[PDB]
RNA sequence: ACACCCAG
């Protein structure tokens, strides 16, 4: 469960009661990375 | 200030100056002995 | 037959609307049986007469042998049988028509069964199918010498204004006035 | 006897009758007719009223409150 | 949400038919052949191949829907010949064109490119 | 045994496109290689797209689209393969699909066009057939956009991404001496490029016992297939398709004696 | 709720308004009836939930 | 937002041709010499070219 | 407006196109109910 | 206010945006012009009732 | 005394887009005006930033080609919203009849008019209540004793599904549980249909301080049939049928237009500015530069843009022999078809399709809800219930009014006739 | 309160007891589909499969439905539920084992929608009996609802977004109901004005007026594929017109195939000229403008909306009177398919060429606005002065404004009148107003000659400054420019203050619109309601509710309005 | 509840 900060970009680690805030420049927007499983494009 | 209008009610004799807000206004030229005061300067100071 | 119809019709407007097309249906008579107008037919006149005697007395509206549901069976198809016997009088038919004695016996019957089906089926919600027959013709005119006429005009007309916007007359004249500018 | 209505059957004395009888047939009903493959109860009604052999009497409610009982079978099918 | 899939025109799956003949009783010696999963491209050259014939009366096609892929060729020949016999020699005459177009574009590709 | 002869005339034979004649034929069998050339003539497009990550600003299944609409060139390659569907593997096999991979990462700061030459393939012969080049995604310094694509075997029925023809041009009687077409002025109508008419004259005599027998194309392709090329698969492709017409049609006579 | 499995829990199908139950797929019960509002006011304002409850 | 690969109408490829249309337009020339110069004859893929604004431009100015 | 004198005049953009943006920025609203069946300050 | 189109676009804003709007809980909230009779003037109608 | 600076000033912002305006019949101007506030493009430059509830998004905004010169000072050039479309104004096979648009397939697969549609999901925990606890979590269905027919497998540990995660109907996107006065489970679902692809996932603090979500959830929308699209002078119209590249009309050099149109929508209409905008855009788009469609341009009038067209190979009034795309043989007529400036309208099929077999019911009538947004059901109206007495069907009238509504008994009294 | 719930629209009288929210029903937008019949329907798959009618099992199809129900519902066609004969319902998508899916008699499956199946199709101001429609369902792989172009008119349906419901009949005995009282071929002609209230519509109406006329002939090649789209053919191939020089069949050939029986009818073009009934050529047509069928046979005349259209004692008529329902249902279809499929290669469009005049109609139009602008300053010059006599029955005002508008008035019908002079027999616009598909004689004179003038609230523009129209006039200025009146066409395009007069005349149109469709949905209502337990009784006496006689007789002679038709008496107008 | 908006 990493987010990326919507100012620095940059992974945070947070956690289930972790609250919202980045560890590097101290922004408090968020945006969760893609995920693991591949979804299939088709180019239709 | 330009926005002011002065109306002239000459078949009753009343002048009326409005100034308040809500007044709705739109620009155009200015005529005086059939000729326009834009003349062909402010078009070239205007182009630039 | 012409004496009723000068007081029913005093404009003289003869388009009216009845049920069996009896200008149509004996075209069909002479195509269906491929009748020679040229050649001369062989349909006697008294059968025609007959025929149509016997076709007017097979059409009922109002049943019944009491004198006052035969009045009301005369007044009810009155303007049908008007028509009736103008179209299959013995002249038009030697005439004109020229239908043979088996196309005069099928038109007969096929008038009976037309008029038979074009009797209002009873159960039918005629006050219902009245109203949106005469709103739906309603969203097809104008609104508003100047005369109230379209929906204020119906608006008016169906609410009974006991005043209205533009009440007229038209009045007519009688004697010498009405050929006269001068007494006019 | 003393029958004073029409004769004729109306278009709504046809629209009940099949469908009473379509519904009737669909709950397993002793069809009235030969049939030749006809499945859907609608088709196997409309061909009943065409052989006259619905077993059904409508029962006509004139307005003063008397009532005539006409079986189907005596009655002119418009169609 | 409804589309149905692109390739639904030109493939049969576990179901269909690719043709079937069905003789038509209003005239004599007339058949309705029902192609399955084809378009005009087929239809056209069919019904204009039939045409040429001299001895075949009726020759035509239609497609019931453009939204399905169902095509119906009606051929009504002389009574000595029979219908689908004129639907195989239209076919081979068809494919005895196209083979000849292909060889002779195949010379003349050959005798621009040599000069 | 009635089958017309139709003789072919080529005009022009460039890299892009091919004008040729085709005379003494049906209207319906010109009209048919016509929607052939457009429908029914097998290229290989991209179709299966897999996206690991996209940073642009253009969205995943954008990027999807404009890169099954890449031509890629299958000028030898589309007869080898066949279609995926029909095809012994269970999703995709380099034996019936070809394998595409994009990897482009900006660091620099200037923008960095992905364009064509960034698809590298497995197959040295099946390649974007720019390789200026077809753009794909303007990439701004920090964005990275890293995707594997498969291209599959398909004609034009199925999509657009699929066509080879690219505007093909079909004329016949260009100085309407059938009447086909019926001008109301005919003097305003301007003479097409293959009329043989004089200066004055505007519109040719009517002929009564005529019928459409000189036919006019100008079929240009995409890339892809060569101009040659394309004309050669579309005779076969019919040809095809009016050979399995008449084996299944064998079948269901001998089936119904 | 089930007659014939009532140990199983009831999973409730919105789009077909009605109890079915996941083993043998018995309809239990009567239609779903939505506790929310009809339109998109008859009710009022709720009382303050931490404000003691009233009148 | 960005040019398209193919034609609408027709299908040429044109998304190789924004490039040199604006390499052609910074040299001087009239949008109808950059046009004919790029092989557009038909007036579909001419319009692809000529009535195409680059959104693109504007979405790069943004941090990813 | 108050603190039931006027309703409806603040509204969500209509953020749906640059022209639509644009128009509702510069929109006029009249007083005159939308039950009245008067014409006289439609036209 | 007064900001180049540069320093709009670091500051994830649009520069074509016109503005006039207000941001109220996250919503972009326009207030219509709402229409008045003028005041300070004598009128005079032509009541029929 | 005063002077008019243009007379083109006396138009708004979205008649201004309009071409040629005083050629038109007025409603014709009112009805696109109306349009043109609901045509698809891209509506803001940051809209890849901001998360709005609705949000439609084309792929490729084109510049009209007849543009007018107020088209400068609305930033129309630099956002446009609508496509230039190659349109022939003929009378095809019979789907362009009562306004409607026959439309090339092979151009929609291409990328014509298709458009992406961003919805946003809002959500926030409400940690606020004496006893209730409101948290993110990935709901169990051992604790939680509130959930329906849905799969619970797309969520990730914290509660929000991922960026790149297909979802379909009746799916969950949200874990959310509020704790019973263990916890009962309500969380937000994707409407009926409404399949996409979720494109990001944005947590932070909200005003109220509270943890805030936002899932935007993108799906192409591909133009099919009963898409709604429009011109620029009030020819709307719906997408009748999409035929492929080789079944559509093409020109003798090989154009096949993209939207084929009713002749009859013309001449009820008098949209003379449309045509006269169709032949501009050959002139237009042959000649290289973009057309000026100023509405009280004295200087531009039909004659000299049909003589500038007659210099480039084609028919001074703009016709052209199109051949038929079926059989191939020539057209009698002479198709009028050149480059018109068409818009996709947000009124599209797909968000008004709607049926219902059997739903929820209302509290206090007990009868079907109100829309598709919860799965309601038509309203038999008054207007209806009329019309079924005129045809005289009982039966039919009873079975909507009353067993496929809302069928209930009650029990009464005989001697009174109060409920027993 | 209690009041408040009970009175008004959205009360518990009115808007839950009179018409509530319904299950079963469908709403999608419309998109035409002319490959349809009259009667059917197109529906989407997703509708279909969503919603279901409810079949008993019988042992006639105890076979069919065991099928439906193990195909579950995943693969239309499909069951959704399968109702018990004690009235418990088992659904189908969560019962995996064939224990309960087994089907004996008394059982109800819940099958899909189907092809043949009957629906009730709305459109949603129902103003007449022709818009509850009863349709039949065919499935067509797209999002959207398909009718046919024929029943638009009853629903008044344009396919601009319209949307319209699907109302699906739960019970065996609606369905009867349905298919006896209420399809789209039982609703042909209205009892309303005893007239077809369907006929032909755009494109096979404008087509249709091509394909019937004296120069169309048909090649070989053409005419059989043209006869593959007719449903009722006979499968012989006519006779050609023409033999020799080549087989040639004309257009009324093909016509005669396609309309059916052998019907009689008389009807006229549009284009007929007054003097041919009395001239030597009455009876051959130089115009070929008198439609005459024969014995089921196209014999002359050219088909236009008098005739194929929604005018009493046409051709559509003829055949519903005649034939039947089913009958006429096949006659609309095959219309539609042979017309639309020939006008694949007529052809048909509309363009500037269409709307261009040669240079002596504009000199001619330019003379006539000239004069009549100098008949107007004239008119002013004698109002000023006071030499204008008052005319009796209004003040001088008024007599000035209706001596102008008559010029203004007679202004536009010349120049009208000139302007459809000039244009050739290949003119589009002449084309679909000659045959009456869409637009008419009043639109051609605007888009070529004169807009005209532009009335606003009856009169003119008013003086809505002080006495001046517009800023760019001068005080008390009446002449035509001033006042409203647009010397120039919409091809040549209208000056600024003509354009802004316009936008008036447009805008009061369009709050006639909004008025009076508010206020006769009111009069609609009050009409009917009054009315509406209104019933001829089995004694065919009209009553009310509370048993009161109406009429003695429904119409005052008892026959229904739908098989009576327009007639001459012979014996009225002639002399003694 | 209100605004906006689709169709006639
Ligand atoms: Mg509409
Ligand atoms: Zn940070
Ligand atoms: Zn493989
Ligand atoms: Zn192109
Ligand atoms: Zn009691």
């Amino acid at each position: 469960m990493i987010y990326i900060c919507g100012e620095c970009h940059t992974e945070n680690e947070i956690k289930s009661r972790d609250p919202i805030r980045c560890r590097e420049c101290g922004y408090r927007i968020m945006y969760k990375k893609r995920t693991k499983r591949l979804v299939v494009f088709d180019a239709r | 200030v330009s926005e002011v209008s002065m109306i002239r009610d000459i078949r009753e004799r009343e002048i009326r100056i409005y100034t308040d807000a809500g007044r709705i206004c739109r620009p155009l030229l200015i005529v005086e002995k059939q000729k326009l005061l834009l003349k062909k300067r402010h078009i070239d100071q205007l182009k630039e | 037959d012409r004496e009723v119809l000068r007081v029913i019709f005093p404009t003289g407007d003869s388009k009216v609307v009845l049920p069996c097309n009896l200008l149509r249906m004996i075209w069909n008579a002479q195509k269906i049986f491929h009748i020679n107008p040229r050649l001369p037919s062989d349909l006697h006149p008294i059968k025609v007469v007959e025929g149509v005697k016997e076709l007017s007395k097979k059409l009922v509206i109002v049943n019944g042998d009491d004198p006052l549901s035969r009045q009301a069976q005369e007044n009810a198809t009155l303007l049908f049988n008007i028509h009736l016997r103008s179209t299959l009088c013995s002249r038009r038919m030697a005439e004109e028509f020229r239908l043979s004695g088996e196309a005069f016996d099928w038109l007969l019957g096929e008038i009976e069964s037309k008029f038979n089906q074009a009797i209002a089926h009873p159960g039918e919600m005629v006050g219902a199918l009245a109203a949106q027959s005469l709103g739906e013709p309603a969203t097809q005119m104008t609104l508003n010498k100047n005369v109230t006429l379209g929906v204020p005009r119906l608006k008016e007309l169906i609410n009974i204004s006991k005043k209205p916007k533009t009440p007229s007359l038209t009045v007519f004249l009688l004697g010498q006035s009405a050929r006269d500018a001068e007494r006019a | 006897q003393k029958r004073i209505t029409t004769p004729y059957m109306t278009k709504y004395e046809r629209a009940r009758v099949l469908g009473t009888r379509a519904l009737q047939i669909a709950m397993c009903a002793p069809v009235m007719v030969e049939l030749e493959g006809e499945t859907d109860p609608l088709l196997i009604a409309m061909k009943e009223l065409k052989a006259r052999k619905i077993p059904i009497i409508i029962r006509r409610y004139l307005p003063d409150g008397s009532y005539e009982d006409w079986g189907v079978d005596e009655l002119i099918i418009s169609d | 949400m409804n589309a149905p899939p692109a390739f639904e025109s030109f493939l049969l799956f576990e179901g269909e038919k690719k043709i079937t003949i069905n003789k038509d009783t209003k005239v004599p010696n007339a058949c309705l052949f029902t192609i399955n999963k084809e378009d005009h491209t087929l239809g056209n050259i069919i019904k204009s191949q039939l045409l040429k014939d001299p001895q075949v009366l009726f020759a035509g096609y239609k497609v019931p829907h453009p939204l399905e892929h169902k095509i119906i060729i009606r051929v009504q020949t002389t009574p000595d010949y029979s219908p689908q016999e004129a639907f195989t020699n239209a076919i081979t005459d068809l494919i005895s064109e196209l083979s000849l177009l292909e060889e002779r574009f195949r010379v003349a590709i050959k005798d621009k490119q040599e000069g | 045994p009635y089958a017309n002869q139709p003789t072919v005339r080529i005009t022009e034979l460039t890299d892009e496109n091919v004008k040729f004649i085709i005379e003494n034929t049906d209207l319906a069998v010109a009209n048919s290689i016509r929607r052939v050339f457009i429908a029914e003539v097998p290229i290989i497009a991209i179709d299966w797209v897999q996206i690991d990550a996209n940073s642009s600003v253009l969205h995943d299944e954008f990027i999807a689209h404009r890169l099954g609409l890449i031509p890629l060139t299958s000028d030898d390659i589309v007869d080898k393969l066949q279609y995926s569907r029909d095809c012994t593997c269970e999703e995709f096999c380099p034996e019936c699909s070809v394998e595409f991979t994009l990897d482009v990462r900006c660091n620099e700061d200037q923008t960095r066009h992905v364009t064509s030459r960034d698809l590298i393939s497995n197959s040295p012969r099946v390649i974007p057939v720019t390789s200026d080049d077809i753009l794909i995604v303007k990439l701004r310094k920090g964005q990275e956009l890293r995707l594997r694509a498969y291209a599959k075997k398909g004609f034009g029925k199925e999509h657009a991404k699929w066509n080879p023809t690219a505007g093909v041009a079909f004329e016949y009687d260009p100085d309407n001496a059938l009447r086909h077409t019926v001008y109301p002025k005919p003097e305003e109508w301007p003479k097409s490029e293959y009329s043989e008419l004089d200066e004055d004259e505007s519109q040719a005599p009517y002929d009564p016992n005529g019928k459409p027998e000189r036919f006019y194309y100008n079929v240009e392709s995409c890339g892809s297939l060569r101009p040659e090329t394309i004309v050669l698969s579309a005779l076969s492709g019919l040809k095809k398709k009016l050979s399995d017409l008449q084996t299944q049609l064998s079948h269901e006579i001998q089936s119904d004696v | 709720t089930c007659p014939n499995h009532p140990d199983a829990i009831l999973v409730e199908d919105y789009r077909a308004g009605d109890m079915i139950c996941p083993e043998c797929g018995l309809v239990v019960g009567d239609r779903v009836i939505d506790v929310g509002s009809e339109w998109r006011s008859r009710v009022g304002d709720s009382q303050n939930p931490l404000l003691s409850d009233g009148d | 937002m960005i040019i398209p690969v193919r034609c609408f109408t027709c299908g040429k490829i044109v998304g190789n041709k924004w490039e040199a249309y604006l390499g052609l337009l910074q040299a001087e020339y009239t949008e109808g010499d950059a046009l004919d110069a790029l092989g557009l004859k038909r007036y579909c893929c001419r319009r692809m070219l000529l009535a195409h604004v680059d959104l693109i431009e504007k979405l790069l100015n943004y941090a990813p | 407006w108050g603190d039931q004198a006027r309703a409806g005049v603040s509204q969500v953009l209509n953020r749906l196109t640059f022209a639509s943006t644009l128009s509702h920025l510069r929109r006029l609203n009249s007083p005159i109910g939308r039950d009245g069946k008067l014409a006289k300050p439609r036209q | 206010n007064g900001l180049t189109d540069r320093d709009l676009c670091e500051l994830n804003e649009c520069p074509l945006d016109p503005g006039g709007y207000f941001i109220i809980n996250g919503s972009e909230k326009v207030l219509i012009a709402q229409e008045k009779m003028a005041t300070n003037t004598v009128y005079v109608f032509a009541k029929k009732d | 005394t005063h002077c008019e600076i243009h007379p083109s000033m006396i138009l708004g912002v979205c008649a201004s887009i309009i071409p040629f305006p005083d050629h038109n019949q007025s409603p014709r101007n009112t009805y696109q005006s109306a349009m043109g506030k609901q045509a698809m493009g891209v509506y803001i430059t940051n809209f890849h930033v901001r998360m709005d509830t609705l949000a439609h998004v084309l792929y490729y905004p084109q510049k009209p080609l007849v543009t007018t010169r107020s088209m400068e000072y609305l930033r129309f050039r630099e956002l446009p919203a609508g496509i230039n479309s190659i349109v022939a104004i003929a009378s095809y096979t019979g789907y362009n009849q009562e306004d409607s648009v026959i439309m090339n397939r092979s151009a929609v697969d291409r990328g014509f008019f298709r458009s992406v549609f961003y919805r946003s999901y809002k959500e926030q925990e409400s940690k606020k209540g004496f006893d209730q606890e409101e948290v993110f979590e990935k709901p169990t269905r051992e604790t939680c004793q509130g959930m329906r027919h849905a799969i619970y497998d797309k969520l990730d540990d914290d509660g929000l599904i991922a960026p790149g995660v297909r979802v379909s109907g009746d799916d969950v996107i949200i874990g959310k549980t509020v704790t019973l006065p263990t916890k009962r489970d309500c969380s937000t679902f994707l409407r009926t249909s409404e399949t996409g692809i979720v494109d990001q996932v944005m947590v932070t603090l909200n005003q109220e301080g509270y943890k805030f979500c936002k899932i935007r959830v993108r799906s192409v929308r591909i133009p099919q049939i009963g898409d709604k699209f429009a011109s620029r002078h009030g020819q709307k119209g719906t997408c009748g049928i999409q035929y492929r590249q080789e079944d559509m009309p093409f020109t003798c050099e090989g154009i096949t237009p993209d939207i084929i149109i009713n002749p009859h929508a013309i001449p009820s209409r008098m949209t003379i500015g449309h045509l006269i905008e169709c032949l501009q855009g050959k002139v237009s788009a042959n000649k290289g530069e973009i057309g000026d469609a100023t509405p009280f341009n004295d200087a531009v009038n039909v004659q000299k843009i049909s003589n500038l067209l007659s210099d480039y190979g084609y028919h001074l009034r703009g016709n052209e022999v199109l051949y038929n795309g079926f059989t191939g043989r020539k057209i009698t007529s002479q198709i009028f078809i050149g480059p018109t400036y068409y818009q996709r309208l947000k009124h599209m099929v797909d968000d008004k399709i709607h049926s219902r077999a059997r739903g929820p019911i209302q509290i206090l009538n007990r009868q079907p809800m109100e829309g598709r947004s919860r799965d309601g059901g038509l309203r038999f109206g008054e207007m209806e219930r009329d019309c079924q007495i005129a045809h005289g069907a009982a039966q039919f009238l009873r079975e909507r009014l009353f067993e496929a509504s809302d069928p209930y008994q009650v029990h009464v009294c005989n001697l009174c006739g109060i409920m027993a | 309160s209690l009041k408040q719930r009970l009175k008004g629209k959205e009360g518990r009288v009115r808007g839950n007891l009179m018409g509530k929210r319904v299950d079963f029903s469908a709403r999608t937008v419309i998109t035409p589909d002319p490959n349809l019949s009259i009667d059917q329907v197109g529906v989407p798959r997703s509708i279909a499969a969503n919603m279901t009618f409810a079949e008993i099992v019988t042992p006639f199809n105890i076979d069919r439905l065991q099928e439906l129900v193990r195909r579950g519902n995943s693969q239309y066609p499909g069951a959704k539920y399968i109702i018990r004969d004690n009235g418990d319902r088992i659904d189908l998508r969560f019962h995996p084992k064939p224990s309960d899916l087994h089907l004996q008699t008394g059982y109800k499956v819940e099958r899909h929608m189907c092809d043949g199946d009957i629906v009730i199709f709305n459109r949603q101001p129902t103003l007449h009996k022709m818009s509850m429609m009863g349709h039949r369902v065919r499935i067509l792989p797209w999002s959207t609802f398909r009718l046919n172009l024929s029943v638009t008119t009853p629903y008044n349906a344009d396919f601009d977004g319209d949307e319209m419901n699907l109302h699906l009949p739960q019970s065996l005995e609606t369905r009867a109901e349905i298919q006896e009282l209420a399809m789209v071929p039982r609703m042909i002609v209205t009892p309303q004005s005893n007239r077809p209230v369907m006929g032909i519509v755009q494109d096979t109406l404008t087509a249709v007026r091509k394909f019937t006329k004296r120069d169309v002939f048909l090649e070989r090649g053409e005419v059989m594929n043209l006869l593959m789209f007719l449903s009722t053919w006979d499968g012989k191939v006519p006779q050609p017109a023409i033999l020799k020089p080549r087989p040639l069949w004309t257009g009324k050939q093909i016509f005669s195939l396609i309309i059916p029986g052998h019907i009689n009818c008389i009807r006229t073009h549009s284009t007929h000229p007054d003097d041919e009934d009395s001239g030597p050529y009455k009876h051959i047509s130089p115009g070929d403008t008198k439609v005459v069928v024969e014995n089921g046979e196209l014999i002359m005349g050219i088909l236009c909306k008098k005739s194929l259209g929604t005018s009493a004692g046409s051709l559509v008529h003829i055949s519903y009177l005649e034939m039947g329902h089913d009958i006429t249902r096949l006659f609309y279809s095959n219309i539609q398919t042979v017309i639309n499929n020939w006008l694949l290669i007529e052809g048909h469009t509309i363009g500037i060429g269409d709307s261009i005049a040669d240079s002596k109609t504009y000199q001619d139009i330019q003379n006539t606005i000239k004069k009549a602008k100098q008949d107007v300053i004239e008119v002013i010059e004698k109002a000023h002065n006071n030499e204008l006599e008052p005319t009796p029955g209004n003040t001088l005002r008024q007599t000035f404004e209706n001596q102008v508008n008559r010029i203004l008035n007679d202004a536009r019908d010349k120049t009208g009148s000139s302007a459809q002079k000039s244009l050739s027999e290949y003119n589009n616009f002449k084309s679909m107003v000659v045959s009456g598909a869409k637009g008419s004689k009043i639109n051609i004179s605007q888009v070529i000659a004169v807009v005209g003038q532009q009335n606003v609230e009856g009169k003119r523009i008013p003086f809505g400054f002080k006495h001046r129209t517009l800023p760019h006039f001068i005080k008390d200025d009446y002449g035509p420019e001033s006042r409203g009146f647009v010397e120039n066409s919409y091809l040549a395009g209208l000056t600024p203050t003509e354009f802004f007069f316009h936008a008036m005349g447009g805008r009061e149109g369009l709050i006639d619109t909004a008025v009076k469709t508010a206020e006769t949905g009111y009069i609609q209502r009050r009409l009917i309601k009054s009315m509406e337990s209104v019933m001829v009784k089995y004694d065919a006496t009209v009553r009310n509710s509370i048993n009161q006689v109406v009429q003695l007789r429904y119409g005052e002679d008892g026959l229904a309005g739908e098989s009576v038709e327009f007639q001459n008496l012979a014996t009225l107008k002639p002399s003694n």
